[PDB]
RNA sequence: AAAAGCUCGUAGUUGGAUCAUUAAGAGGGACGGCCGGGGGCAUUCGUAUUGCGCCGCUAGAGGUGAAAUUCUUGGACCGGCGCAAGACGGACCAGAGCGAAAGCAUUUGCCAAGAAUGUUUUCAUUAAUCAAGAACGAACCGACCGGCGAUGCGGCGGCGUUAUUCCCAUGACCCGCCGGGCAGCUUCCG
């Protein structure tokens, strides 16, 4: 339906501006100064344990 | 929500949540309270006397530390200014501006820009006067203002 | 949109904001200890100085109030502060 | 212009084959964003150069190539007429622009067959390539429509001059009958005049209770009670 | 300007669910605001909701689930007797089945159903369902 | 000098510098705006009515590029004391009904 | 840098503000 | 009850939190460096056009569809040198900027004002909308949450290029980010 494409369209922009706006930093910043997360670790803050 | 701009800024401080005195500050209540003795003495607004503090004695805030504001600290010792500080600065604008009208006649921004800034001076004049810091005869005169500050 | 928690924001979100767009007001402006050259005396100046600050000691001229944060002289030596 | 740079690289090697004939060369410098025409030794024609000027100009102003090139040949000229500086308003501008091409093309096209003349509106600037007595014609009636003057009337009166023209007899004779007839500046503002908060503030009355305003009252009626009697012992003597 | 920080609060409540959202701020708090929300909260409208105390009149985050179609505020603030109840949830609210009117009273703020039980009446102060 | 006259045999003149068949579709194009009935659109494979819309598309921003360059419900609304701005109004001649 | 804020000293610094500016200068 | 404008502003209306406190993504003021065809006073340059003075040359020059009014042997037109006067400020010039609107474009000096940004400065509700009144005045719909690119100003952070500072000056470019503007393309809600 046009409500659930409208908002598929829409969360695909947001991304690949992150993407782009990604890796312009990571090509100038140095390698040391920007750590990188893999994307299933990314949105794991901490473990209690 | 600027009264004669329509733009609106955002532009001003945000105060952090801590109101404790930092633990590196060496100086006490008493020591301060001379110094805002000694920067008034000198001829400084209450505004400027705060900004001096700020710059070069590390005093974030002169209410956090002796507990009283700077203008109350002021008066206590009675160093009163005669005119509230906002009002007085008002009051000095207009005063340049009419004299620099005097010269140019044909100044019709500065014309405008007069009114507006004797609407703000009529508006805070009434707040004080509810306030009593005025007595309930002062009035700002255009051949006065040059006398009164 | 991505969908973001309000309660919990995460340390880089918050960070980039307005300080005044925050959940809470916190100014990103601090305290530094400053050693001016010719006397090694520790001077405290705020960041975003807006007047010129002299050494007590020596009376050298450490910070030129700008726009923004003050710039300092060359040769000297700040450590923030907290 | 910048977005003229594209459609120039592709059809950059057609004009220097047709420059080639006449041995003048060109050079399309994509940095500078320029179009150069220079002379070379083996070239005999003085006046082609002009020519060769001529051309270029008309490319800069999207004039397209086929009728670009046509002006080197001798009977066609060419004229550029800049109608940008005529009316200050942008919007004024605009809609008699709008009236120059008129609907569907409809006046431009009936200028150009009346004209025998091609005539392109691009920007600021129409390009018109044709004889030389038709660009007269171009630039008198172009610049008549900037100045508030309808087109609709010149293209009519071309029209009756075309038909005047195939008459033999008064042409001697003139035309006139037949081309068709229509508390002095004070510098200082006005005091800002008092709202009526401000005039028991003056008074004191603002801060004074309801405990004293009334006794003053009763002290006026009094005062006017004693003008009574002073009036009834007036009038009883 | 605004006086009614519970018609504000009300508002971007009732705009955002029409908008879908799952998670609303609210500011400025205040403790009628946080009163009407642990009613409305009760009977299971809204869910559960965070008071972030900063030191200028705090804020409030307020869970949604969808429930909610309209809540909105009453001006008049009239004073209606128990025996006058009845009429006054008519009128309002479309049906007799769901949503419920919230008053103030001396006891405190609460809405139609309790201050039958407790014998009181009070001051409207506004609906939802 | 009337100018309804004159535009038109102006207006003829001009689209005959256009060519002979582009006459007919012009000429058929204003009689349609003075009320004549459209001839039917033809029926065509919708493979191919979806590529020429595209073709069609597809031209307009390359157009309005270089113009940059050279610069029905079926139901009402269930909700509609009158309610404006969040509040509430009630008129005390109607409270009257209310309590009544 | 020093002479900048030198020349700005006579704007910073009041001469008639606060009220024992007054009284002492009547004397 | 059948189908002209724009701003200020009086009355009125209308106006945070806390049980005196706080210092509002309410408002006023100061301070910091910048920014702008914003306004006023002087100052100055630039072509074009027109007129005048002198030199050279000799029958025409101008205008049209064709002519006709006009100017010319006391020299018209054309070529050169200089002087004077009235307007105007191209190209650079952008859907850019500024101003309450109408409106605003050469250079330099002077006077006053302002927006935004920066602020751990100050006062502490001083506010909003408005009939009346005052200043100025050419000649689909709704505060409808957002997104993406550019663009103008201020600020923060940065791998690298490019210049460099007696005075004057500390920049040009690229990348990320925060605000307030001039506008586009899109969505969401009533
Ligand atoms: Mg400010
Ligand atoms: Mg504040
Ligand atoms: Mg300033
Ligand atoms: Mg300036
Ligand atoms: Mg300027
Ligand atoms: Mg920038
Ligand atoms: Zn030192």
């Amino acid at each position: 339906p046009k409500s659930i494409y409208s908002q598929i369209q829409e969360q695909r922009i947001m991304k690949e501006a992150r993407r782009r706006k990604e890796v312009n930093r990571i090509k100038h910043s140095k390698p040391g100064s920007v750590p990188l997360v893999s994307e299933k670790k990314k949105h794991v803050v901490a473990v209690v344990k | 929500g600027r009264m004669h701009a329509p733009g609106k800024g955002l532009s001003q401080s945000a105060l952090p949540y801590r109101r404790s005195v930092p633990t590196w500050l060496k100086l006490t209540s008493d020591d301060v309270k001379e110094q805002i003795y000694k920067l008034a003495k000198k001829g400084l607004t209450p505004s400027q006397i705060g900004v001096i503090l700020r710059d070069s004695h590390g005093v974030a805030q002169v209410r956090f530390v002796t507990g009283n504001k700077i203008l109350r600290i002021l008066k206590s010792k009675g160093l009163a200014p005669d005119l509230p500080e906002d009002l007085y600065h008002l009051i000095k604008k207009a005063v340049a501006v009419r004299k620099h009208l005097e010269r140019n006649r044909k100044d019709k921004d500065a014309k405008f820009r007069l009114i507006l800034i004797e609407s703000r001076i009529h508006r805070l004049a009434r707040y004080y006067k509810t306030k009593r810091v005025l007595p309930p005869n002062w009035k700002y005169e255009s051949s006065t203002a040059s006398a009164l500050v | 949109p991505l969908a973001k928690d309000l309660l919990h924001p995460s340390p880089e979100e918050e960070k980039r904001k307005h300080k005044k767009k925050r959940l809470v007001q916190s100014p990103n402006s601090y305290f530094m200890d400053v050693k001016c050259p010719g006397c090694y005396k520790i001077t405290t100046v705020f960041s975003h100085a807006q007047t010129v600050v002299l050494c007590v000691g020596c009376s050298t001229v450490l910070c030129q109030p700008t726009g923004g944060k003050a710039r300092l002289t060359e040769g000297c030596s700040f450590r923030r502060k907290q | 212009p910048k977005y003229r740079e594209a459609y120039l690289k592709e059809c950059w090697p057609l004009v220097q084959k047709a420059l080639n004939e006449h041995h003048v060369n060109a050079t399309l410098d994509l940095i500078e964003g320029s179009m150069t025409v220079c002379t070379t030794k083996k070239t005999f024609d003085p006046y082609i150069i002009i020519r060769a000027r001529d051309l270029i100009k008309l490319l800069a102003r999207s004039v397209s190539f086929e009728q670009a090139v046509r002006i080197l040949q001798d009977d066609v000229a060419c004229d550029i007429i800049k109608i940008g500086s005529l009316v200050r308003n942008k919007e004024r501008f605009v809609k008699r622009r709008q009236r120059l091409i008129g609907p569907k093309g409809s006046t431009l096209k009936a200028l150009e067959l009346l004209t025998n003349c091609y005539i392109m509106v691009q920007g600021n600037t129409v390009s018109a390539i044709g004889p030389f007595s038709g660009l007269k014609e171009v630039r008198k009636v172009v610049l008549d429509t900037m100045k508030n003057i309808h087109p609709i009337y010149n293209i009519k009166s071309l029209m009756i001059k075309r038909e005047l023209a195939k008459d033999s007899e008064l042409r001697s004779q003139s035309w006139e009958r037949f081309l068709p007839q229509f508390k002095e500046y004070t510098p200082f503002p006005p005091p800002q005049p008092e709202s009526q908060i401000d005039k028991e503030l003056a008074s004191g009355e603002y801060f004074l209770k309801a405990n004293q305003k009334k006794r003053q009252k009763m002290e006026a009626i009094k005062a006017k009670q004693a003008e009574a009697i002073s009036k009834r012992q007036e009038e009883r003597n | 300007v605004r006086m009614n920080v519970l018609a504000d609060a009300l508002k971007s409540i009732n705009n955002a669910e029409k908008r879908g959202k799952r998670q609303v701020l609210i500011r400025p708090c205040s403790k009628v605001i946080v009163r009407f929300l642990t009613v409305m909260m009760k009977h299971g409208y809204i869910g559960e909701f965070e008071i972030i105390d900063d030191h200028r009149a705090g804020k409030i985050v307020v869970n949604l689930t969808g429930r909610l179609n309209k809540c909105g505020v009453i001006s008049p603030r009239f004073d209606v007797q128990l025996k006058d109840l009845e009429k006054w949830q008519n009128n309002l609210l479309p049906s007799r089945q769901f949503g419920f009117i919230v008053l103030t009273t001396s006891a405190g703020i609460m809405d139609h159903e309790e201050a039958r039980r407790k014998h009181t009446g009070g001051k409207i102060l506004g609906f939802f369902f | 000098f009337n100018l309804e006259k004159a535009r038109l045999e102006v207006h003829r003149f001009g689209i005959t510098g256009y060519g002979k068949g582009k006459e007919r579709i012009l000429e058929q194009e204003r009689a349609i705006m003075l009320g004549a009935k459209p001839p039917k659109k033809s029926y065509v494979n919708y493979k191919v009515l979806q590529e020429q819309i595209k073709e069609k598309k597809a031209a307009k921003e390359e157009e309005k590029r270089l113009a940059q360059e050279t610069d029905k419900k079926s139901a009402p609304s269930i909700l509609s004391g009158k309610f404006k701005n969040g509040t509430l109004i009630l008129s005390p001649v109607d409270i009257k009904k209310i309590n009544s | 840098v020093l002479e900048r804020e030198r020349r700005k000293r006579s704007r910073k610094e009041l001469l008639n503000f606060y009220a024992w500016q007054h009284r002492e200068s009547k004397m």
